């Protein structure tokens, strides 16, 4: 569920002072770093954490952390943000996750029948209840099935797969596992290891050259793509950069389709993350209204030098 | 057991991959150490890969 | 915290020997792992320093 | 405690047959293999069992066994019998070891009383009964200890530095150990590592070159060169490889000292390991005597082919 939104604008007029801020990809790569987020294929072996904790070593940060624990013998996507923006992961709480799963049946079953109850479990399944978006069998060698899954977060594949090995008879194992997708995160040009992380260091701290490092890095913004947004005013960006929460009147245009209780992102004209939130009205009302709470901030990423308040 | 085309990104447990025929390789990234005791050395293939010096 | 001069092998807590004056190095041999990427590489290095082809 | 023993003849003329057995050091390159004992320097990280299953993968091994469990942390020497050899590392049972370790002080300590202090702890110690032969303080630094210590076989270090902390009043923790010999095994042209292996096993295998895994293997009779050993008549060789104990009447030479209850390598006289056994009688009563049991054979290592029983 990765459909482009709707985008209803409240205030046409609307403009941003082009010398507050920064185009997202356009930031000074210390910046650029600050707020950003790595598209990190996860080694097997090692836990999220140590993972994690390799990376603010090799990029001599303070803080970062992931988003979709891993677990230590699973590999892939793993999206790790770093300093300022280490808390975007919340973004990617309810994003769907694909894998590509390697399962050891312990009987054998026809090829013919696994590839139907396989085709069966495309739908809600119980493990307490989450959806799995579809199951593709890439190869079926005896007792090994290799297959795709798309599944809603929080969707444990292990059980996923031992309900698969009941529904057979014969009962199943999870080989081996390997993350795919979290969100806006997949095996694209940005997917990148630990080593290249060492190495496009080493060319900027040494060499010079940031093209790399910063290839390597993602703007925190990334994060927040699959979510609905709302976008404000520069004047609205300086005071919920100073704590909060944001009003009807700051609202320039938003997605369309929010609804009260909704996890939003709140972004400048210039396309910057500035805080996550729980929207307090839908999209009609913040767009009829013209008063009232329209985002209770629970984030803010924003500091509060970009869009200053100038008394 | 997993493993991938570096062509087309396949995903197989073949050898070979079955749609663009070549050695594949496991589905995941080399095992990570402190020592990197090749570090320098696959830098440089990177460095003259990009062409830096 | 264990280093060892590769010359003298003096066993030693300091970056450079103290009585060979050279940068010392971890006094104990590399992780192993089943992988081995370099293992062409390194026997390449060998191969050569011992004069095979 | 490795000093030549004196070696007593009882049967002048006795002779061997040059076409029975091999020299140890001239064993075609599989039997060396079959009979080999590889110096190895342990990884940290792994424990001593996966190491020896690292090795029975590496050299394509059906059997191998470590000789002096190093703990996962530790590294250095570990001697590890392949194949038919496995077992010969019981000789190492009671070989002292020595190693190298870094303790640090939970507290300042004056570098003299540390000096001191590690100076009275050689001898016996309690951790029950087990004697320390000699502690070499390499360097101090502040609270960091590096220190070289000889110790009787099933010394642990962990307590000795604890106690070392406890006389010391301040507390002491085992911050890194290394091994560094083991009977007689130690840091010499002959200790190799995992990958040593890997690629001495390459050039043998696919260019053809044994001369490097020669080198890298050791024949078994390296683990026992710290044994008393008893030599015997080629005939006596045969019997004992057959199963019997060993009489008096196959004893050609044998190293003085040896009392009832030692453990003992008896030899042909082409110094080739044929078992290792617990002596029945003392070296004065083999000299003496003309007949009896002389040693209770506890493992056979000599092939019964090498030197054939012919009727
Ligand atoms: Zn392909
Ligand atoms: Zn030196």
């Amino acid at each position: 569920a990765d459909i482009k939104r709707e985008v209803i604008v409240k205030d046409d007029k609307a403009e941003t002072n082009p010398k507050w801020g920064f185009p997202p990809d356009k930031r000074p790569i210390e910046l650029h770093i600050q707020y950003g987020v790595i598209n990190l294929d996860k080694p097997p072996g090692p836990t999220s954490h140590e993972v994690v904790a390799w990376i603010k070593r090799i990029l001599n940060l303070e803080k970062a952390g992931h988003g979709g624990t891993l677990d230590p013998k699973v590999s892939g996507v793993l999206p790790v943000a770093l300093e300022r923006a280490t808390r975007v992961v919340q973004a990617l709480l309810p994003a769907g996750k694909e894998y590509v799963a390697l399962m050891h049946l312990h009987g054998d079953v026809p090829e013919d029948k696994i590839r139907a109850v396989m085709k069966e479990f495309e739908g809600e399944i119980i493990q307490r209840t989450r959806k799995v978006y579809y199951i593709e069998i890439l190869e079926i060698d005896g007792r090994d099935v290799l297959f795709r899954v798309g599944v809603e977060a929080g969707t444990y594949i292990r059980s996923l797969i031992h309900h698969i090995g009941l529904a057979l008879g014969v009962g199943a194992h999870m080989a081996e596992l390997r993350r795919t997708r979290s969100g806006p995160f997949k095996e694209d040009e940005t997917l990148v290891t630990l080593h290249d992380l060492v190495d496009y260091y080493h060319f900027w701290k040494e060499d010079g050259i940031e093209e790399y490092i910063r290839k390597a890095i993602q703007p925190m913004e990334k994060a927040v793509e699959h979510l609905p947004k709302i976008w404000i005013k520069d004047s609205a960006v300086a005071a919920v950069a100073h704590g909060a929460n944001l009003t009807v009147p700051g609202i320039v245009k938003l997605n369309a389709g929010i609804k009260k209780g909704d996890l939003v992102a709140i972004m400048t004209l210039k396309d910057e993350l500035v805080a996550l939130g729980k929207a307090m009205m839908s999209t009609q009302e913040m767009i009829e209204r013209s008063k009232g709470i329209a985002v209770d901030v629970e984030k803010v990423f924003m500091p509060r030098d970009w869009y200053p308040k100038l008394w | 057991r997993i493993r991938k085309c570096p062509k087309c990104g396949r995903y197989t447990l073949k050898e070979t991959c079955p749609v663009c025929g070549e050695k594949t390789k496991v589905a995941h990234p080399p095992r990570f150490s402190p020592e990197d005791p090749y570090g320098e050395y696959r830098r440089r293939l990177k460095r003259e890969l990009l062409g830096i010096g």
